[PDB]
């Protein structure tokens, strides 16, 4: 997972 | 017109249709995460989804989380609401009804590797990046996002988060 977001 | 449901894996087209159009939200709202990884998780047996919907079908937004009962902690996998729907008060709404159903789940704890860009977020929520709960509980337990900070909210056991 890479949690990047939007 | 918005209401709230929990989904699980449960072999239906109607939890497979909401739960499919939940993953595709992700995964927008999500870029940096492999929408197959997500899949992992959100048809996974042991992952539950709430949704928020509009005209009972359409969804906005939801999260998606494992409950572990024995340590009663809950981890929240993914949260989003669909970028139109955003800044509302939608996301705020969605964690009061999850908050609700955890603590008549008996948990007492929510984990989460949040999102940098929405640490802002959980703060406003009631998480912190201390850990106050036993660590041996969720150490070995819970997935670890790379570009997430872990952090955790405790679950008020009497109080009325919604209904």
């Amino acid at each position: 997972g890479g949690k990047a977001p939007r | 017109l918005l209401d709230f449901d929990i989904l699980t894996n449960d072999g239906t087209h109607r939890n497979m249709k909401l739960l499919i159009d939940l993953k595709n939200i992700f995964s927008r709202q999500l870029p940096k995460m492999p929408k197959e990884y997500i899949v992992k998780l959100v048809f996974d047996r042991h992952h539950e989804s709430m949704v928020i919907l509009k005209n009972k079908q359409k969804v906005i937004g939801g999260i998606c989380f494992r409950q572990y009962k024995p340590q009663r902690f809950a981890e929240v996998a993914f949260l989003a609401v669909t970028a139109n729907e955003q800044v509302r008060g939608y996301g705020t709404r969605l964690m009061n009804k999850f908050k609700d159903h955890m603590q008549k789940q008996n948990i007492e704890y929510l984990l989460t590797y949040a999102d940098n860009f929405a640490i802002g977020y959980f703060k406003k929520q009631g998480f912190t990046k201390e850990h106050r709960m036993p660590q041996e509980k969720w150490k070995g337990y819970i997935k670890d996002y790379d570009g997430g900070t872990l952090m955790e909210c405790y679950i008020h056991p009497y109080v009325d988060y919604g209904r």
